RNA sequence: GCCUGGUGUCUUGGGU
DNA sequence: GGATTACACCCAAGACACCAGGCACGAGA
DNA sequence: TCTCGTGCCTGGTGTCTTTAATCC
């Protein structure tokens, strides 16, 4: 939940996320990206 | 005095180490986000750890 | 007409 | 040939993404 | 009035090669 990983604001209207909070949305991206894989265009060396 | 003092000039330094400057106290007061537990630091209305 | 939020991560210099 | 271990508390001052592409506005012909 | 160039803002995405002792 975010009380793991909570947003702080550097400058008051200006605020960065947690370091979890980027790494997640790059799991999930990187997650995006291999349903879109096995449904067409994959040449093996590329889902490795 | 039963005693007699050595006494004398001595020149002295006032050093930047003043009392209020360092004393400090807390009841209740402003917490972390992240912990709930009180802030760190004299400047921040902080807790002893 | 009660409640009332101000950052972090470092680095460096210091105190006992 | 590999990591893990390396006192405690405290104060304070001093800092912050880059590059490329696209769109909009202004100036010149 | 139209076209071209420059500047600003927003979105997406990395890489030329260059401290010391212990046990398990």
């Amino acid at each position: 939940p975010p009380q793991v990983r909570p947003s702080i604001a550097m400058d008051e209207t200006t605020q960065g996320q947690d370091d979890l909070t980027h790494k997640l949305s790059d799991i999930l991206k990187a997650n995006i990206n291999v349903q879109k894989l096995e449904m067409d265009g994959s040449p093996q060396h590329i889902i490795n | 005095l039963m005693a007699q003092v050595f006494f004398g000039p001595t020149y002295y330094q006032r050093l930047r180490h003043m009392v209020d400057d360092k004393i400090h106290a807390r009841a209740r007061g402003p917490v972390q986000v992240l912990t709930r537990q009180p802030v760190e630091g004299r400047s921040r209305d902080g807790g002893l750890r």
